[PDB]
């Protein structure tokens, strides 16, 4: 698990909420530019 | 809460206001003290510019989604 | 305001959800003016 969307739309069209963890670090961001929408990293 | 804009929008912008954006974007903790600085500039950011469109509960996109100024 | 409450703690039975009791403190409650709907887990792929 990188992390979590939530919203309505859900793809940052409308504010859509993105949550990463990276290390024990928490990273956040509500925002309309798009995101990493495909998910992908290479484990 | 600076920009480049209408010099009628200078009269305005606070948290809370009329309509679904200026409350949903900006629905702060009820203190405030509204005032500004400005001053005009259509020899500086302009010539000659049209770069001045800008963006249920919260449902926001990208008062009013979209409004534009040039 | 998203409110956000969290656990790590110790289940041997890695396939499914434990007995028994735990709750959960606060992390956040973030003033970010959302509304919701829908959510998805994002993940990485080999």
């Amino acid at each position: 698990i990188r992390g979590w969307i939530f919203g309505t739309t859900l793809d940052s069209k409308t504010q859509s909420l993105l949550i990463v963890n990276n290390a024990t670090n928490v990273v956040i961001k509500v925002c309309e530019f798009q995101f990493c929408n495909d998910p992908f990293l290479g484990v | 809460d600076s920009f480049v804009i209408r010099g009628d929008e200078v009269r305005q912008i606070a948290p809370g206001q009329t309509g679904k954006i200026a409350d949903y974007n900006y629905k702060l903790p009820d203190d405030f003290t509204g005032c500004v600085i400005a001053w005009n500039s259509n020899n500086l950011d302009s010539k000659g510019n049209y770069n001045y469109l800008y963006r249920k509960p919260f449902e926001r996109d990208i008062y009013f989604p979209l409004q534009s100024y040039g | 305001y998203f409110k956000i409450y969290s656990k790590h703690t110790p289940i041997n039975l890695v396939r499914d959800l434990p007995q028994g009791f735990s709750a959960l403190e606060p992390l956040v409650d973030l003033p970010i003016g959302i509304n919701i709907t829908r959510f998805q887990t994002l993940l990485a792929l080999h």
